[PDB]
DNA sequence: TTGTGCTTATCGGTAGA
RNA sequence: AGGAGAGGUAG
DNA sequence: TCTACCGATAAGCACAACTACCTCTCCT
């Protein structure tokens, strides 16, 4: 699967604030989606400005009242481009050696003055004595596609989270069960390269908020792949309850025998197999 | 219907009941991210706009799936009430 | 909408929506009824109907060998395989 | 992304830099002509995002997110544990404040936090 | 006659995979610029006038350059005498099955042959390449395959005739291989078999395999059915049908869902139950279905007041609509409300054909 | 760098954890060890040196299991191999290797080739952020000892084959230490049920 | 006339049974055949066109 | 039992230096019909 | 036509001798 | 006696 | 510094795309 449905749960310590779930769960769903810098900047134009920099300096406005909504800064993202450009550096396959990005509140563009309160980002190319990065065609058609891709906030991973609301979570709570309906969200992640797990890397960008994430509960949607996380039984147990829930969902009433056999069956030979051929020859073997 | 005043009081109620349900339709249509900073409680001047703007609301929702979701989800909870209204107009020996 | 796009870019595909405020009793419009056609013309349809009997198949394959035994437990027909060691039911007779 | 006809000829000019000369010429490649550029602009495109033409229709992209909902807070007016919740900035005050807005149909009211 | 926008894979390198203009005529892969040149085109300003996008969009711009400079890398100095002409003709003769025609003749008749000119057929491909350029940037939508407006329906006329067609030309290649055979070594009528072609219609008629519209083999089925003799009800709604050929019957897409070209023409509350859940259309009871008409249409439009394509490529046009007939560019007209309510007062007169549709769009200016 | 400290003092809490669990005789006061304090006992830098350490079992003290943390990610086979060079001569039966990237396919072979005379685990450092064990879908885990499979296997009069597997490569498994041909105990919140390794 | 698309109002066919001596509603009263006792509600009436279809019963014995 | 068709005839001239080709189907009430 | 499994076939790949 | 093409019934 | 198997991608190559019944019409 190439959704890879994710479900985070909010700790227990957030509820002593006032409100403090919500701001929690705004405050991560802020942090954790992935936000492209086109979806920021409005007009993007290449300029003739004449290590030594090489000419054919590309410009990008930004106005102010799309930074303040998104609560980001000119310097934030200057500093998420340039963090993004040596973090992987892979593409951009010629003769480039550095990449600086400068920040000027008011340009020498007379050009259009439409906007006045617009932020223009400054970015120049530097080449190692040559004149290989002299053309436009190449920097339009390979450095402008990849400055627009770069995400300035979240993760490359992570493609959407929205905030939800439940009654009967997958994880019940120990204790607390009072609380009649809580606040979780949902996250999904790209599948576009499968060497990593989806998991993993979402373990890595929850560093910085480790402690809000309550990670006693929070399981991956999937079973297929639950179960190399968090076991087995994990999974027959997540199995059961979306089983019961389209159970519930076709209008009839099963008993939780049935439903029980069935998960134990299908997860006899320590992984769930599929109802194909396949499946029947690998469990048999 | 007992009567016919009765069959056009309770015509009347229906078309207003329908009213009604389309108005909160339009009103839930505004649930989203792009009315951020109309839904907030400050001064906008562009209150009417949303109001004149009655046959937009209908090409915007049946263009966005999301906006369908939320708008037949707003009709049936506001059709419920009128469907409510034939145990008031319907009479003890009906036999449907 | 009705007559391709309302050309407010030009659309390509729509999610239709329709309120009929006549009833049966009074007669339907013309277009009433052509909104109803269109609204019940998913129920005429014969997909989807292998589905279930496919689904039913491919599980019977599987649940077919399972059986409870003298001793209390519940083994597969093939190997004698363990499945359960005890019957998860909720009483009352066992 | 920009083009213009030299007068000679009629025909498209390719932006070219000369370091001598240290300004910015455009020539074609029929006719040995080379004239002066006009605001140094070579490329100038407004950031859209419509490449996925006619699809957006269909496969529901999510271009527009709907504002999420909560049942813990409880409205003032009405008693409806249902209710919308958002960040947004105030008239003149700084920073992000929560706002509420109740989701019952017969209510409409919205308060602060 | 194809146009095709496609990113570029021939003599492209990774750098430059930009969307291009391609042309496939006569399976060649011609560079549209080239053969736009060829065509009496000498200036490129003229031909950026021709395709009067009217509209500024970057990715519209940056496919015409693309489109530029691949024609330029293709063939050199082409603009310069006529070597767009050459190099057509040698892509012409690069395929497996070239015409026996040589260049000269190839464009006047296998290039829109409705178009006498060698000029005017030049506007007519910038006028596609416009309709193209303005169906990519999202201000024309597409063709739909759902809606009657761009269907036609075939009952006796068009049906028997493939069948007619084929027959005749395997009772040709039977007659040919007979006198081949009897040439080295009778009368005509003993070298024209006379059984092959009603033998072949009787078991068209018999097996209900009719010959596909556009494959040789793959015979489709489903075009002749038997009566129902039960009442005169089914008998007479079994001759009022139509049919729809789908390649799966698991799904087909919108077309079993009714649709508002169906008003009048065919019945949309009606319509059979099951595999082929609205394949089959009733039609209605003021139905008619319009046949090919003898006179000639041509002849009667420049005395309302049409006026005749310009030959010229330099000139424009200011605000004159297009007058296309069957898909053929015939002439301008200067004001479309006047000359179609003129249109129509004629036919109003009897004297014009009664089944002849008159279409008036301002968003196309057509 | 701080990240780096608090990513490691995460591990080192969750590694003791499950060498408690595991029942590796682990002092409280590690395990109640909190950031500061990990901070202040650290020094300026780790250089993951000082997590490297020795642990003997409770019951049996002959029984130790050595931890060790490669200074540089994409350990090779010169790498392996001056492990279990140190393992035989600590005489030294089990060991737990904690990597930050995925091991060489030469080093995967040679840890196989040698894993009859002693036993290797390997742990990337992302699976150990979060506690496996401490999970409300996680049932209890209990490891039987022969003495109780043998009962179990005679209670039922079953054999060791016909009993429901669970994989080697599976988080608990991994997290218990189990062997192939070892039946673990299930509690669901009661009924139970027993689970053969395979 | 009954045209699908020109339907008479329901208050015309009600005035127009009316009219004719029966009940407006369609209903009449009817008296059991087998007790001869009068039912206490009244059982609506009329004639209404029907079909027979080609399936029969020995047709489907097997 | 026999197929209701007409005869087609056609002049065919061979240089050197009606016959019958095939019968169409004829549909009820067409313009060749009694 | 698709919708997924399934087995050849090619691009690079880093590691160890 | 055996096979292929259509239409039809029930859930 | 020259070879081993090893990760992800193109391209064929397969099976599968509901039960239970009834007629007629065409071959072979
Ligand atoms: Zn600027
Ligand atoms: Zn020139
Ligand atoms: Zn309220």
């Amino acid at each position: 699967q190439r959704e890879q449905t994710m479900s985070l749960y909010l700790s227990e310590y957030l509820s002593k604030k006032k409100h403090g779930f919500e701001y929690g769960s705004l405050e991560i769903k802020n942090h954790l989606e992935k936000l492209s810098f086109s979806e920021i900047v409005s007009t993007s134009m290449i300029i003739f400005s004449p290590v030594p920099l090489s000419p054919w300096v590309c410009h990008f406005h930004i106005s102010e009242k799309v930074l303040k909504r998104k609560q980001l800064s000119a310097e934030s993202v200057v500093s998420s481009l340039n963090e993004q450009y040596k973090s992987r550096n892979r593409e951009l396959k010629l003769d480039i050696v550095d990449l600086d990005i400068q920040n000027t509140n008011h340009c020498s563009s007379d050009d259009q003055a439409m906007k006045d309160d617009n932020v223009c980002i400054t970015v120049t190319v530097v080449e190692a004595s040559k004149h290989s990065v002299l053309e436009l065609d190449a920097i339009r058609l390979v450095l402008i596609p990849f400055l627009l891709d770069s995400p300035v906030k979240g993760d490359q991973g992570i493609k959407k989270v929205n905030i939800l609301w439940t009654d009967r979570p997958k994880a019940p709570k120990r204790n607390g069960n009072h609380l009649a309906g809580e606040l979780y969200l949902k996250v999904t992640m790209y599948g576009d390269r499968g060497k990593r797990n989806c998991w993993t890397a979402l373990l890595e960008t929850c560093l910085p908020i480790m402690d809000m994430i309550d990670w006693g509960r929070s399981h991956p949607d999937n079973i297929r792949q639950c179960c190399s996380v968090y076991g087995i039984d994990a999974g027959r147990s997540i199995f059961v309850a979306n089983l019961e829930s389209a159970v519930s969902d076709t209008g009839k009433e099963i008993l939780r025998e049935h439903l029980l056999l069935v998960a134990d069956s299908l997860s006899v030979t320590g992984e769930f197999v599929a109802l194909n051929a396949k499946g029947w020859s690998k469990q048999r073997q | 219907s007992s009567d016919l005043q009765s069959r056009k009081n309770l015509t009347e109620e229906i078309s207003y009941g329908l009213r009604e349900a389309e108005q909160v339709c339009n009103k839930q249509q505004l649930m989203v991210e792009s009315w951020r900073d109309f839904l907030a409680v400050n001064g906008e001047d562009k209150e009417e706009d949303s109001v004149s703007d009655l046959a937009r609301f209908c090409y915007e929702r049946q263009k966005s799936a999301t906006l369908s979701e939320l708008a037949v989800s707003a009709f049936k909870d506001a059709y419920r009430d009128v469907q409510a209204l034939a145990y008031r107009y319907g009479d003890q020996s009906n036999s449907f | 909408p009705l007559r391709g796009a309302k050309g407010k870019t030009t659309t390509e595909s729509y999610v239709p929506y329709g309120v009929i405020e006549n009833s049966f009793l009074t007669g339907l419009n013309p277009l009433e009824s052509f909104v109803h056609s269109v609204t019940s013309r998913d129920s005429s349809f014969s997909g989807n109907a292998d589905l279930p009997g496919t689904l039913s198949r491919r599980l019977m394959f599987f649940m077919r060998d399972i059986y409870a035994a003298y001793d209390g437990t519940v083994r597969n027909s093939f190997g004698n395989q363990l499945v359960q060691f005890t019957y998860e039911t909720d009483g009352p007779v066992e | 992304s920009t083009m213009k006809f030299c007068r000679e000829c009629n025909n498209i000019l390719y932006p070219k830099e000369d370091k001598e000369q240290k300004i910015l010429l455009y020539a074609c490649r029929n006719c040995d002509h080379q004239e002066v550029a006009d605001n140094s602009c070579v490329y100038r495109n407004e950031v859209h995002h419509s490449v996925s033409e006619r699809t957006q229709i269909l496969t529901d992209v999510a271009s527009d997110p709907t504002l999420p909902r909560t049942k813990a807070v409880r409205c003032s007016k009405c008693q409806h544990r249902e209710a919308v919740f958002f960040q947004a900035t105030a008239r003149g005050e700084e920073g992000m404040t929560l706002f509420f807005v109740c989701c019952n149909p017969n209510c409409g009211h919205r308060w602060r936090e | 006659f194809i146009v095709r926008l496609s990113e570029n894979e021939k003599a492209e390198d990774y750098k430059r995979r930009e969307k291009v203009l391609t042309v496939y005529f006569l399976s060649t892969e011609i560079p549209v610029w080239l053969l736009f040149f060829a065509l009496g085109v000498s200036s490129d300003k003229e031909a950026m006038d021709l395709i009067a996008f009217d509209g500024d969009d970057a990715s519209i711009t940056n496919s015409l350059i693309a489109s530029i400079h691949v024609a330029d890398a293709v063939c050199e100095a082409f603009r310069c005498g006529n070597n767009a002409l050459t190099y057509v003709e040698q892509q012409i003769k690069s395929t497996k099955f070239p015409p026996a025609e040589s260049v000269d003749e190839c464009l006047h008749l296998y290039l829109f042959p409705g178009l006498q000119s060698l000029k005017k057929k030049a506007r007519f491909l910038g006028y596609m390449v416009k309709c193209l350029l303005n169906s990519y940037a999202g201000k024309r939508k597409c063709e739909n395959r759902d809606s009657f407006r761009n269907k036609r329906i075939e009952l006796a006329g068009e049906l028997l005739e493939r069948e007619i067609r084929v027959h005749l030309a395997h009772a040709r290649r039977k007659m040919t291989r007979a006198m081949q055979k009897h040439l080295s070594g009778k009368p005509i009528e003993h070298y024209l078999d006379a059984s092959v072609i009603t033998n072949g219609l009787s078991r068209a008629f018999s097996t209900g395999a009719w010959s596909h519209p556009f494959r040789k083999m793959e015979r489709v089925s489903g075009v002749v059915a038997n009566l129902g003799r039960a009442n005169p009800l089914q008998t007479l709604i079994d001759l009022r049908r139509t049919r729809q050929q789908v390649l799966y019957t698991g799904k087909v897409g919108d077309a079993r869902y009714p649709h508002p070209s169906h008003w009048g023409r065919v019945c949309f509350l009606s319509t059979p139950d099951g595999e082929n859940c609205g394949l089959v259309k009733n039609m209605s009871l003021l139905g008619l279905v319009s046949t090919q008409s003898l006179e000639s249409v041509v002849e009667k439009l420049f005395a309302c007041g049409m006026e005749e394509l310009m030959d010229d490529t330099c000139t424009p046009l200011f605000g004159k609509h297009k007058v296309l007939l069957n898909g053929d560019w015939v002439g301008l007209c200067a004001d479309s409300e006047s000359f179609v309510a003129e249109l129509k007062s004629r036919r109003r007169q009897s004297e014009l054909p009664r089944e002849m549709e008159i279409k008036r769009d301002k968003d196309d200016n057509e | 760098t701080e990240e780096e400290l608090k990513r490691l003092y995460r591990i080192q809490k969750t590694l003791m954890q499950m060498l408690r669990d595991r029942g590796y005789f682990i002092a409280d006061s590690e395990l109640t060890m909190t950031k500061q304090q990990f901070i202040r006992k650290h020094g300026d830098n780790m250089k993951r040196e000082d997590l490297v350490t020795l642990k003997a079992k409770r019951n049996d003290n002959s029984d130790q299991l050595y931890i060790f943390f490669p200074d540089e990610a994409k350990v090779g086979v010169k790498t392996m191999k001056m492990y279990t060079n140190r393992m035989k001569s600590e005489n030294v039966f089990r060991a737990i290797l904690v990597v930050q990237q995925n091991l060489t396919p030469f080093a995967r072979t040679c840890i196989s080739e040698i894993s009859s005379k002693f036993h290797l685990e390997v742990f990337q450092e992302a699976e150990m952020l979060v506690n496996i064990k401490e999970h409300v879908l996680v049932p209890e885990h209990q490891v039987l000892t022969t003495e109780e499979k043998k009962t179990l296997l005679e209670r039922y009069t079953v054999k060791e084959t016909q009993l429901p597997r669970i994989q080697v490569t599976d988080p608990i498994a991994r997290y218990f230490g189990l062997k192939r041909g070892q039946v673990v105990k299930i509690i669901r919140p009661r009924y139970v049920t027993y689970r053969y390794v395979v | 006339h009954a045209t699908p698309f020109s339907t008479p109002g329901v208050t015309e066919i009600t005035e127009q049974l009316h009219r004719a001596g029966f009940s407006r509603w369609g209903n009449e009263r009817v008296y059991n055949g087998r007790s001869g006792e009068m039912m206490r509600s009244m059982i609506f009436m009329g004639p209404t066109f029907y079909q027979r279809l080609v399936h029969m019963s020995e047709d489907k014995v097997k | 039992n026999m197929t209701y068709s007409a005869r087609i005839k056609v002049n065919v001239q061979v240089e050197v230096f009606d016959i019958l080709i095939g019968s169409i189907p004829v549909m009820v009430k067409s313009i060749l019909c009694k």
